[PDB]
């Protein structure tokens, strides 16, 4: 790797600079280099890793959706050649490459070394998320297996989070939010999505009384996203 | 499209 | 080049798709490939080339400014090592590479084949612009020569535009706008910047009566930018 | 910072 000669602490420092400059591809490359040093990541470092790759894949997903919509309109009327499909495929392949990179970091060896609930749930949620992004573009004989891989990662994360974290924990809430999106948008299970969002919101509501002002703000921000989805879905 | 989680989670 | 096997028309088609998807790095690579086919560019194609590279260099300039400001604060108090300077230098080198790429396309061989005023002024303005972006980051023994190169390109474009285009022509207006910015921000000549912006605005005003509704909209949009700068500078 | 020209010019 091109980051093999840079100090771990320097990679982290530069990832933070890249974030300030909105240079998310650089940020992701720095954080990949930091992961590959082989040490476990702190809470701050895990969040840097997620912010970096979420922004990279977010731009790719937005572009893929634009190109996929153009391609769909083209197949309704004048023939324009292979260019739309070719370019959609180019963006899709780069998206899949980023997802494979993230999944590879989780598999070598972030998940297997993560013993505390906060780290393990965070990484398993990420695994579900990046399989979900792969599922968004999957169309062939592997769509079912990709969907099953996302479901399995989310389910393992859910089981740990329910046993080890309070219902207001932001990681637990964000996991439940994303698993509900998986059910609605990927798994053709809107009723499961709605039930999960409702139960998650209500259990968090009942635990808010235990929280400080700052933790209350952290939890209610995610709870509002669950409510926004319920409003969209019902 | 539904909302998914922010990348930063406390 | 990686685009050598793609048809010119396919490169143009994909540049337009990349624009719709806000994939400006791809857009610039497609347009570079189109230029390297060796044929002159139409009005639409010249504008695709400029849109692509302006967006690429725009992200780099914004990032460079963020990092340069952090670096300046660091030299006022706790020592943090070489990382801020290193990363600012990384972004700066990539910015300079993009400017050199654009300048190379103009020199091989867009400018020398451009005979009509609309194409020649557009390309000479671009040459001034990309030397100006180089001047924004220049600090060594070459700052004066870079500034002179920008000034010279802008001046040649101005001379042609005044002889061959009406004062409301959008290319002529955009050139005068950018040369005025050069005077204010690069050349330490705020009075020249103000005089040029004022004279350009007034001469365009007096020619608006000749224009259709749509051309009037095109010209007044650029004239408003001259006015905005005059308000900021006076 | 002053405004410079848009990239597209008619
Ligand atoms: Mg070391
Ligand atoms: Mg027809
Ligand atoms: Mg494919
Ligand atoms: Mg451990
Ligand atoms: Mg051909
Ligand atoms: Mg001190
Ligand atoms: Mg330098
Ligand atoms: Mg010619």
């Amino acid at each position: 790797g091109a980051m093999g000669s840079m100090e771990r602490a320097s990679l982290i420092q530069k990832a933070k600079l890249a974030e300030q400059a909105e240079r998310y591809e650089d940020m992701a490359a720095f954080m990949k280099g930091a992961v590959e040093k082989g040490e476990e990541l702190s809470c701050e470092e895990r969040n840097l890793l997620s912010v970096a790759y979420k922004n990279v894949v977010g731009g790719q997903r937005a572009a893929w959706r634009v190109l996929s919509s153009i391609e769909q309109k083209s197949n309704e009327s004048e023939e324009k050649g292979p260019e739309v499909r070719e370019y959609r495929e180019k963006v899709e392949t780069e998206l899949q490459g980023v997802c494979d990179t993230v999944l590879g970091l989780l598999d070598s060896h972030l998940i297997k070394e993560a013993g505390d609930a906060e780290s393990r749930v965070f990484y398993l949620k990420m695994k579900g998320d990046y399989y979900r992004y792969l599922a968004e573009v999957a169309t062939g004989d592997d769509k079912k297996r990709i969907i099953d891989s996302a479901r399995s990662a989310y389910q393992e994360a859910m089981d740990i989070s329910k046993k080890e974290m309070p219902p207001t924990n932001p990681i637990r809430l964000g996991l439940a939010l994303n698993f509900s999106v998986f059910h609605y948008e990927i798994a053709n299970s809107p009723e499961e999505a709605i039930s999960l969002a409702k139960t998650t919101f209500d259990e968090a509501m009942a635990d808010l009384h235990t929280l400080s002002e700052d933790s209350y703000k952290d939890s209610t921000l995610i709870m509002q996203l669950l409510r926004d989805n319920l409003t969209l879905w019902t | 499209r539904a909302h998914s989680s922010p990348a930063f989670l406390q």
